């Protein structure tokens, strides 16, 4: 996996 | 919202699973006929990848057809290669098939594939 | 073949286009009912993202239903957030919705979403 | 974009 898009 | 988190691999995982549905013939809803060959697929994936299929399946009459016949000049192996690209992101481009793949991609209105075919042809001339 | 080239953005572009079909209500083939709310979607995308929908739409009777009613304990906003994640890879996780999102993800059998919910809850305790 | 996967 999860990221800040 | 601007506060979302994103799962990087999600889109790739969805496409892998749509190709597994196609392999198992699950919820396929159209047969594409290319001369003597038939290919089963999902209309939504075809529309999402091809300008020609987007036009066909948004037409008020053609959206309901379960069989679509392509032009007899389309090469079945070229179509097979492009259908596999639609469902996997991988294009099996070879010296022996590039002209057929490029012609099929022009007909299906798949500009990114046409562009790489043109680049590979130009590099060999 | 082992000789393929790959278009990096393809899977993401397909998902963007499937979400545009959903927004325009093009070729949607199922309505999911969550208490008083209805959500139109494509069965193949739901199956590709959720273990519960994969089981439902591979069942020989349920694959033909045009309406699926979820358990009344499922929160509609939690379902909406997860349906948007299915079609975009982005999860709108907030303090105000995380418990409902996690419960909905457990019911839909979406383990990656359950995992991030558990991590965010654990960080606040 | 195109790459060698
Ligand atoms: C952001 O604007 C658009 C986005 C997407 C589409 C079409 C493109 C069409 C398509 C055409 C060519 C290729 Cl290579 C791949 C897909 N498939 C599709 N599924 C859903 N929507 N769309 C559009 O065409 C109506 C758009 O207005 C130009
Ligand atoms: C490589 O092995 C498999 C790959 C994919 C599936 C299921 C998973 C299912 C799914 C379950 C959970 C989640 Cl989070 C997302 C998707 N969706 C799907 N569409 C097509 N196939 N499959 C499988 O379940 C039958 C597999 O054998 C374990």
């Amino acid at each position: 996996a999860w990221v800040i898009p | 919202a601007d506060s979302c988190i994103q799962f990087t691999r999600h889109a790739s995982d969805v496409l892998l699973n749509l190709n597994r549905l196609r392999s198992r013939d699950i919820l396929t809803d159209v047969v594409i006929v290319v001369s003597r060959e038939q290919f089963r697929a999902h209309k939504t994936v075809l529309m999402a990848c091809s300008g020609l299929f987007y036009s066909i399946f948004t037409d008020q009459l053609k959206c309901n057809l379960s069989v679509i016949n392509l032009d007899p000049e389309i090469n079945p192996e070229g179509f097979c290669i492009l259908l596999d690209f639609m469902y996997t992101s991988r294009l099996n481009l070879r010296e022996g098939n590039i002209m057929a793949v490029m012609a099929t991609a022009m007909y299906l209105q798949m500009e990114h594939v046409v562009d790489t075919c043109r680049k590979f042809i130009k590099a060999s001339e």
